[PDB]
């Protein structure tokens, strides 16, 4: 019903996905209590937030950072 | 066409060869302006003042920011005032290039149009290096200038503005002692009486005919008292001696630029107290108190106290006034604009009677009518 | 054949060798077109001479902003243009109306009046993305009138 | 002078089209978005109209 | 203060009238005036030869849109809903959803390229530094059905270059 | 050359302020990384809000309105005239 | 108080206090409220019968010339029991001072036009007729400026919703360019930005 | 009612004024049918005018009737002259717009309570 | 399914597919479908520029263009896959110098009565004419009757339409007259015996379709369109000269688009007022338009102002 | 002089006795306004301080100072039209007390 | 005597740059006929010449060659073919 708008138009769509490209990161380890992640370099990227890494042990990708972060 | 590119339909019951009755029609570009600012905030509705003229870019937003600082009880900081003059007296070398060229293209001279716009493109370069963009720059804010101008622009304004007095020495030999253009413009459209003040005119088509007065040294704006210059007057009351203000003001604007490069104090740019200016990008990214005034200054606007106001600056063809009733919350109440074209063009019907039809196209160019500003 | 389809390597080259634009300078995108006729990015003598009369023009260029009180005066002027006519709209107000898309007195788009070929976006497009606009219009002329009378 | 006193109910017509008899208005006092606790949102009687269809483009 | 222009009488003597009657009759003006000031054609013309040469610009220029992403990809957007609240023209149209991993992202992201009035108010409202007015005026499509942008155009249009954009922002983040 | 002094017999003579800046004396770039200070009461222990108060100023003070040998005072002293600006006033 | 706060002066705050003291003293037939604006400006409330004379008193005099009409405007206000608000504005060219004339009105009650006193307000009065519907009496030429030939809403008032009723289009069904009912392709979202806590204590309304 | 009128006083100068301008419009129907080169029958243009004046007959008040006069007085400037380019006149004749149902059962198939 | 007002920018459920749609009959249909708003997939043969005046009818994404030769199968099997209705009006006048003209009304309405029928369409519609009779006339008028007969085999319920003769705005039927500023006005053939036919107005035929396109229950029930009031005379040709007061072709001229010294002089005077038991227009309501109201408009020659119209006809007899 | 500054006026002709006629031309009219108005109480005061400086002292230039009109032909026109105000001032009555107070809540701005 | 005083420079400039074939091959696209001073390196065969610092605006001229990604021989140059790195260079942005 809807798919007629790209008959002979090649339907240009995204190729790589970051739906899960998190997982190829070597999730960082520290051996501490709280760590900063202004991830992506200073004065760029998301603001600095302090995460508690004490479960048994992960952080939660800061809410912003996306990258899997842990101890 | 070839009369403002595609606007201004006017009727002329011409009396044989003379006109003796002329009554134009505006409203072909109305767009619904003043209805639509009621549904925006203060910072968000700023780029509809930039589009209210065409060619004045920093001269508008100079009379919006100054009409909101009054309501806030905030002055701009000292470096923020010597930036506004270096731009507010560089758009007076753009509104006067157009009024002395497109006037002389309707008459029929070809080259000084081309001879000046080839030179003019050295000066739309300067907007792009400072704000980011080509003509309509959202740069001035109600707390001073947005951001700092790059390393440069003082070895590049200085190379430019030391070599502009030769380019204005060409139009003197094209036009002034020319005979045919003097014959096309002497003693034409002589409205000089105190009906040329009962009509409520602003500047030139005033002071070029008699009355010496302008709002730059009878009222202040800024740190603008600290410059020295003289205000050119006209002798008789016709178009050729309100032409000669526009040639002479361009020489006097070079003096106010060369006096402005020497005086800029280093310092801040934004108003400091952060309920009006946003903070730095390297400041809203470490501390906590900076997001709450970066975030909430972008969901809702400021909070400005109630009470009306009015102001006026010297736009390079007249005034530019705002009657900005603010209720007391983030979205303003009525915002009535005063611009020329109401005075400057209601007084054409007096001005045109007795002369030919080919005198009428000679009249209109000297008022420097820019449409969308008849949207007042 | 090879005889007939060769002939549209001249007529479809003659039609793209000299366009004669009418323009409707209405609002701020008038001035940023006049800098293209200014000799920096000089519009003329790269093929395309400037402004003419409505009886003689090929390819009109809408700019500015179309209100209600200009909507019949556009369509009347579009009629007088000849058969191989083309319409280019520059400006971000002849594309769906800039802002003033929500205010009462604007024809919301200027495609609702005429059929327009090449859309050029940008509050004022920089006379740099307009030569790239018309050099898209010349690349559009790859059509033929041969293999129409010679097929059917 | 010519002040011509009388009494007749002021009702105006002509300006809208057909939405006089189709739509009933509604006057209400707004009441405190409860996720916060500031009471400046009250203190003004407003009016607001009916809601109709919203399809999908 | 003052200045008086065109306020001067003629001399009106025997000498200088012949100086003026040589002007009107034998044209000491109008040839010395503009038979010489015009030609003066002998300067070099200044024409940008456009398909090959291009003109100067500046590293804060405004143009086509983009969405950056981090080192190894994260789609830098976080759908915080500010780039849509200060578009003056109401172009942006965001509809988020809690994505399955737990971090929130967009689903639909729509920028008209016709209502876009080209402020630079999206570029500066963003906390996480994602949506950037990218420096390429390459445009001029042929259908109004096309200039509406989706999410998965902008990323493609934002990863056709990031060597272009990240050379610009590193030069210019020090002011703002 | 012969095309050089022909431009000097016509329309004055400049040869230094040419129209195109395409030749030398044109600025190339700028080197340094810019650093911008933050001055006006950004610091601590004296510089402080409730002394900084850029808003919260009172309503317009009304004068006597409804519900003495006054010398007919003007709104302001009248405008004194101007000079004639000795650069070249004629 | 500090830098970045506007310095006032008591000079103009005393002179413009003292000047317009006797504009209520010498015409107490019309002037019914005068108040001084805190930014050194004057407002003077005038009953609508005194539309011509208090201008005419100002228009020529030795002590208050006010010979330039800068701005005539008009504001509409629901909940006032008299809707509109006509605001005149003048300029003392001899004296460098401003004064505003705020005359209230209603729809059906006409206003005697200020055409003969100032010939600047010829076009400032044909306009207000189109945008609100105020009928200025005995106008020498009343017409239709800044609107189309089909609007019947007087759109700058609060009862005309932002987009119109008459969204226009073309069709080839004959040749014409014809109207239609209004048909938007987007909602025009209405945000809510009015936040609580009553941040301004000075302008505070009486409690009730 | 303490407010001065516009033109009339009470119910008699008003209801002779409205009968005055009807004789203008009745005369100035068959002029515009050739002054704009529009091809309809001339009796259509007279039917629309006698339709239009009966619309407003529910008024029990002066100076409201006088307000409608000013609108009716104004249109004879544009219509008797040539200021509307053939298109602003033809909007009174809704030729393009589809017919509305105006009966209950036909609304119920199409449309959520108009 | 529908939504909201049907003025513009609505959904209205239907997804048509209108073949042809460039000529006088096919274009004026699509105008009324670019109002109520629907995916009117219009394919065109070989005309990029000649279809440009069709685009400000579909709002934004309503219409869509495809190219197709007609004889090949899948070029017409690619657009018919997503559809609700599909109407046909393809065809022309005289035989071309490349095509064969015989099966073009037989195989080609069958080439889109192919897997198009199978794929799941409904309300397939063809056209007819009030004079197409298998008796020995004509080369065009019969061999349209082949298309009435040989294509009826497939799709046993269609509502094939049989409109009358049309007068309109940009047509060829009436415009074949008054273009005869020439060395003489020769009628056919110096006789007024059977003139005239029923000139139905083109707005009614394009209003019959759009009332049938969701009728419902109009399948197989073929229809015949009533004409004006009432028959007409030879006075028509005198009436045409009464008020008149006496695409994609080529680059310079197309040397053969003629007035056809062939059957065309008698392709219109064979009248055959057919069966009045056909339902056929008023029950496909509601439309009944005369000639003498819409006759001023399309007739247009060098007077351009002064008409002074009083010319009329009685009925004529056999009314 | 031949230029009167402001174009539209003319040097024609006599100062110092064109003025003193027009002050006392109004003073006869100024006595007629029924004296409880403050209008006479100020307007009598501004003309007497004027004419006591005017009559009768050279030069033409010295009259421009101490009576702050513009140039001398325009100083005529400040007083020329105050006459035209004065005879209108009898017609309506500003000195009478106030009429038709507005309905007690109109000039209260923050709603 | 400037007819040979400055044509001597142009004689090696016009003639001896690519012989007889290499001169008119660039003449048939525009009047861009001056051989530039320096060369670029990138990328395909399109040596983006950079002039002798004796111009501004026309001192960074590029050349296109043939069929980037499905184009014609030489008679279709649209200007958007450039790699997204020379945008930092061709526009004089750094
Ligand atoms: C043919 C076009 C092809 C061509 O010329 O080559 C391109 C070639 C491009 O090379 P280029 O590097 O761009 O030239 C830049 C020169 O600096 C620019 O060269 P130029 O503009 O300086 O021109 C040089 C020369 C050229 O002037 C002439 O044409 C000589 C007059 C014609 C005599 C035959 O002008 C003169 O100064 C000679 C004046 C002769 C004296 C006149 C009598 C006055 C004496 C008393 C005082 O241009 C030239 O060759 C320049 C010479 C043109 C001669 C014109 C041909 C005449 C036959
Ligand atoms: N009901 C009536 O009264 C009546 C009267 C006369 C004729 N007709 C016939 O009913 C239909 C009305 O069409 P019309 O009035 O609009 O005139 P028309 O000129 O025939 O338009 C019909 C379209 O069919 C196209 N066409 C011709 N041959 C084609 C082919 N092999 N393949 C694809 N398209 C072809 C034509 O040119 P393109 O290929 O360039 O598109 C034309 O655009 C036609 O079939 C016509 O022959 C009916
Ligand atoms: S929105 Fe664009 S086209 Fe419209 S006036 Fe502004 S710059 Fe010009
Ligand atoms: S770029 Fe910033 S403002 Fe825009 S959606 Fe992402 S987080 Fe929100
Ligand atoms: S440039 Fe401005 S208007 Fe355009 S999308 Fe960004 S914020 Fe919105
Ligand atoms: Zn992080």
């Amino acid at each position: 019903y809807r798919k007629v708008r790209f008959v002979g138009r090649q339907k240009e769509v995204n190729e790589n996905f970051a739906i899960d490209l998190i997982a190829e990161q070597p999730v960082s380890q520290v051996g501490s209590r709280v760590i900063s992640c202004d991830g992506g370099g200073g004065a760029l990227g998301h603001p600095r937030v302090y995460i508690n890494l004490d479960k048994e042990t992960k952080t939660g990708t800061c809410g912003y950072c996306g990258l899997q972060f842990r101890q | 066409h070839p009369a403002a590119h595609g606007v201004l339909r006017l009727v002329m019951e011409l009396s044989g060869e003379m006109v003796r009755k002329c009554d134009p029609h505006i409203g072909l570009l109305h767009r619904g302006t003043e209805k639509l600012i009621e549904y925006k905030t203060y910072l968000q509705a700023l780029p509809y003042f930039d589009r209210l003229d065409y060619v004045s870019m920093m001269c508008n937003e100079q009379a919006y920011s100054l009409a909101v600082e009054k309501l806030l009880n905030i002055q701009p900081p000292p470096r923020a005032q010597w930036i506004r003059v270096l731009f507010g007296e560089i758009t007076r070398l753009l509104n006067h290039i157009m009024a002395v060229t497109t006037h002389a293209l309707d008459i029929g001279a070809m080259t000084p149009f081309f001879w000046m716009f080839e030179e003019r493109e050295k000066m739309f370069e300067f907007y792009e290096r400072v704000s980011g963009a080509r003509m309509h720059a959202a740069y001035v804010r109600p707390g001073g200038v947005h951001q700092d101008l790059p390393l440069g622009l003082m070895d590049d304004i200085y190379e430019f503005s030391k070599n502009f007095s030769l380019r204005i020495d060409e139009l003197e030999e094209m036009l002034t002692n020319n005979r045919i253009w003097r014959n096309r413009t002497v003693d034409i459209g002589i409205v000089t009486a105190e009906d040329a003040l009962n009509y409520g005119f602003s500047g030139v088509m005033l002071r070029g005919s008699g009355i010496q007065w302008d709002l730059r040294k009878t009222q202040p704006y800024d740190v603008y008292d600290q410059v020295e210059f003289d205000v050119p007057i006209g002798s008789r009351g016709d178009c050729y001696d309100r032409y000669l203000c526009r040639v002479e003001e361009m020489r006097q604007s070079i003096r106010i630029i060369s006096q402005c490069l020497n005086k800029m104090p280093p310092g801040e740019i934004k108003v400091d107290d952060a309920k009006v200016s946003p903070p730095k990008r390297a400041e809203m990214k470490t501390s906590m108190e900076s997001l709450i005034h970066h975030f909430k200054l972008y969901t809702e606007g400021y909070q400005v106290p109630p009470g009306a106001t009015y102001t006026a600056i010297e736009a390079p063809k007249g005034e530019f006034g705002v009657y900005l009733v603010s209720d007391g919350s983030s979205r303003p109440y009525r915002c009535k604009i005063k611009a020329p074209g109401f005075a400057h063009l209601a007084g054409l019907d007096k001005m045109s009677k007795g002369h030919m039809l080919a005198d009428v196209v000679a009249i209109i160019g000297t008022q420097d009518i820019v449409f969308g500003e008849v949207d007042r | 054949e090879y005889v007939v389809a060769k002939l549209d390597d001249l007529i479809n080259w003659a039609r793209r060798s000299s366009l004669w634009p009418m323009t409707f300078g209405l609002a701020c995108c008038a001035v940023e077109m006049m800098h293209m006729a200014a000799p920096r990015y000089d519009m003329d003598r790269f093929g395309v001479v400037f402004r003419a009369s409505p009886r003689q023009s090929d390819v009109m260029i809408v700019a500015g902003t179309l209100t209600n009180k200009m909507a019949p005066a556009l369509r009347k002027v579009y009629d007088q243009m000849p058969e191989p006519r083309y319409v280019v709209s520059m400006g971000s107000c002849a594309n769906g109306g800039g802002y003033y898309h929500y205010s009462y007195s604007v024809v919301r788009g200027c495609d609702r009046i005429v059929p327009v070929d090449i859309y050029v976006p940008g509050c004022p497009p920089t006379a740099e993305a307009l030569l790239y606009g018309i050099l898209q219009l010349q690349k559009k002329i790859k059509r033929e009138k041969r293999l129409r009378i010679w097929y059917r | 002078i010519t002040v011509d006193e009388k009494l007749d109910i002021t009702t105006i017509t002509g300006v809208p089209e057909e939405h006089i008899k189709t739509r009933k208005a509604r006057i209400f006092v707004p009441a405190r978005n409860n996720m916060q606790s500031g009471v400046n949102n009250t203190k003004k009687w407003k009016m607001e109209f009916d809601t109709r269809e919203r399809w999908e483009n | 203060t003052y200045k008086y222009v065109n306020l001067r009488e003629p001399s009106m003597d025997m000498k200088s009238v012949t100086d003026r009657a040589a002007q009107t009759l034998l044209w000491t003006e109008l040839i010395r005036g503009l038979g010489m000031t015009l030609s003066y054609l002998f300067r070099e013309p200044a024409t940008i030869n456009y398909p090959f040469e291009k003109g100067p610009l500046s590293p804060r220029f405004r143009g086509e849109h983009a969405l950056r992403r981090y080192p190894s990809g994260e789609e830098r957007c976080i759908a915080c809903k500010l780039c849509e609240a200060v578009c003056p023209a109401q172009a942006i149209t965001i509809e988020a959803e809690p994505r399955a991993d737990g971090s929130r992202r967009t689903t639909r992201y729509d920028i008209d390229m016709t209502k876009c009035i080209y402020c630079g108010f999206c570029q500066e409202a963003c906390p996480v530094d994602a949506i950037v007015e990218g420096p390429n005026f390459e445009f001029s499509t042929e259908t109004h059905e096309e200039l509406l942008y989706n999410k998965e155009k902008l990323l493609n249009n934002g990863d056709k270059w990031e060597a272009e954009i990240a050379a610009n922002i590193q030069a210019d983040y020090l002011y703002r | 050359r012969f095309i050089q002094w022909l431009r000097n017999w016509a329309s004055g003579r400049d040869l230094q302020a040419k129209l195109q800046l395409r030749y030398q004396e044109i600025s190339k770039r700028t080197q340094p990384p810019p650093k911008l200070p933050v001055g006006p009461s950004h610091k601590l222990s004296n510089n402080y809000y409730c002394t900084r108060d850029g808003r919260r100023e009172a309503m317009p003070p009304s004068i006597v309105m409804s519900s003495s040998e006054k010398k007919a005072v003007s709104p302001a002293p009248p405008i004194k005239r101007w000079e004639l600006s000795q650069d070249e006033p004629y | 108080t500090r830098p970045t706060v506007r310095p006032r002066n008591d000079v103009a705050h005393k002179q413009l206090s003292a000047f317009g003291e006797y504009v209520a003293e010498i015409l107490p037939k019309y002037v019914q409220q005068v108040q001084v604006s805190c930014f050194n400006e004057l407002e003077i409330c005038i009953h609508p019968d005194g539309v011509i004379p208090v201008l005419t008193f100002l228009r020529d005099h030795s002590n208050a010339q006010f010979k330039s009409l800068a701005d005539l405007t008009a504001v509409d206000i629901p909940t006032r029991q008299n809707r509109f608000e006509i605001v005149y504005n003048l300029l003392s060219l001899r004296f460098n001072s401003r004064i505003r004339v705020k005359t209230y009105t209603d729809e059906l009650t006409p206003i005697e036009s200020s055409v003969p006193v100032y010939k600047a307000a010829n076009w400032y009065e044909r306009e207000i007729w189109d945008m609100f519907g105020v009928f200025f009496a005995n106008h020498p030429d009343l017409r239709r400026i800044l609107t189309d030939y089909g609007f019947e809403g007087h759109p700058f008032r609060k009862d005309f919703p932002l987009s119109g009723y008459v969204e226009l289009r073309y069709d080839d069904e004959v040749k014409r360019v014809v109207a239609e009912p209004v048909e938007l392709a987007q909602e025009f979202r209405k945000f809510d930005l009015n936040s609580p806590w009553e941040a301004f204590p000075a302008y505070r309304q009486p409690p009730e | 009612t303490s407010v001065k009128p516009i033109f009339s006083r009470d119910m008699n100068e008003a209801k002779r004024r409205v009968r005055e301008l009807y004789r203008a419009w009745y005369r100035e129907v068959p002029n515009t049918v050739h002054l704009f080169q529009l091809d309809i029958s001339v009796k259509q243009g007279r039917d629309k005018v006698r339709e239009m004046f009966k619309k407003n007959a529910h008024i029990t008040d002066p100076r409201v009737v006088d307000l409608l006069v000013i609108k009716g007085k104004m249109e004879l400037e544009e219509t008797i002259k040539v200021w509307k380019q053939r298109t602003h006149v033809m909007r009174f004749f809704h030729e393009t717009e589809a017919p509305r149902p105006k009966d209950f059962l036909s609304k119920f198939y199409v449309g959520h309570d108009p | 399914i529908p939504h909201g007002k049907g003025g513009r920018s609505s959904v209205s459920g239907i997804v048509a597919t209108v073949f042809g749609a460039t000529g006088f009959l096919g274009r004026y249909v699509v105008n009324h479908l670019g109002r109520m708003g629907s995916q009117v997939i219009v394919p065109h043969r070989c005309e990029p520029y000649d279809t440009m005046h069709l685009r400000p009818m579909g709002d934004l994404g309503q219409i869509i263009f495809m190219d197709w030769n007609g004889r090949d199968k899948d070029s017409i099997r690619r657009a018919v896959e997503h559809s609700s209705v599909v109407i046909n009006l393809v065809g022309r006048e005289w035989e071309t110098q490349n095509f064969d003209f015989e099966d073009v009304f037989v195989k080609i309405p069958q080439a889109i009565a192919q897997v198009s029928k199978e794929a799941g369409v409904e309300k397939f519609i063809h056209i007819s004419h009030l004079n197409a009779d298998i008796k020995s006339s004509s080369k065009y008028l019969r061999s349209k009757a082949v298309g009435e007969k040989e294509v009826r085999e497939t799709f046993p319920e269609a509502t094939i339409i049989k409109p009358a003769e049309i007068f309109g705005r940009e047509d060829r039927f009436l415009n074949y007259f008054a273009n005869i500023r020439w060395f003489g006005g020769v009628p056919l053939i110096s006789l007024g015996k059977k003139t005239v036919k029923q000139p139905v107005y083109i707005v009614d035929v394009t209003k019959g379709i759009i009332n049938a396109i969701k009728d419902p229950d109009a399948r197989g029930k073929t229809f015949a369109f009533v004409g004006p009031s009432r028959y007409l005379l030879f006075d028509l040709v005198q009436y045409v000269f009464a008020v008149a007061h006496r695409i994609g072709r080529l680059f310079e001229i197309s040397p053969f688009e003629p007035w056809t010294t062939r059957d065309k002089v008698e392709r219109i005077h064979t009248t055959d007022k057919i069966l009045p038991h056909l339902p056929g227009l008023e029950d496909l309501g509601v439309e009944a338009t005369p000639l003498e109201l819409k006759a001023i408009e399309v007739l247009r020659r060098h007077r351009t102002y002064r008409w002074l119209s009083s010319e009329i006809e009685d009925v004529q007899p056999a009314k | 002089k031949k230029t009167t500054g402001l174009v539209g006026l003319a040097v024609c002709e006599t100062p110092h006795e064109r003025l003193k006629i027009l002050y006392t031309k109004i003073l006869d009219v100024l006595g007629h306004i029924p004296k409880n108005a403050a209008y006479r109480k100020y307007t009598e005061q501004i003309t007497n301080e004027k004419l006591s400086m005017v009559k009768a002292e050279p030069d033409v230039k010295k009259l421009e100072e101490r009576l702050q009109g513009g140039q001398i032909e325009e100083v005529i026109l400040q007083a020329e039209n105050e006459l035209s105000l004065a005879r209108k001032m009898i017609q309506w009555k500003p000195w009478e007390p106030l009429v038709e107070e507005p309905p007690a809540s109109q000039w209260k701005w923050p709603i | 005597m400037e007819l040979l005083q400055v044509l001597k420079r142009g004689l090696q400039q016009v003639s001896g740059h690519g012989g007889l074939r290499g001169y008119l091959r660039v003449l048939f696209r525009a009047n861009d006929v001056r051989v530039g001073t320096l060369v670029g390196e990138d990328k395909y065969g399109n040596k983006y010449y950079e002039d002798n610092k004796q111009f501004f605006g026309r001192h960074r001229w590029v050349i296109y060659t043939t069929e980037m990604n499905g184009k014609n021989t030489f008679w279709d140059v649209d200007g958007s073919m450039v790699p997204p790195e020379w945008h930092r260079w061709l526009h004089c942005m750094t």
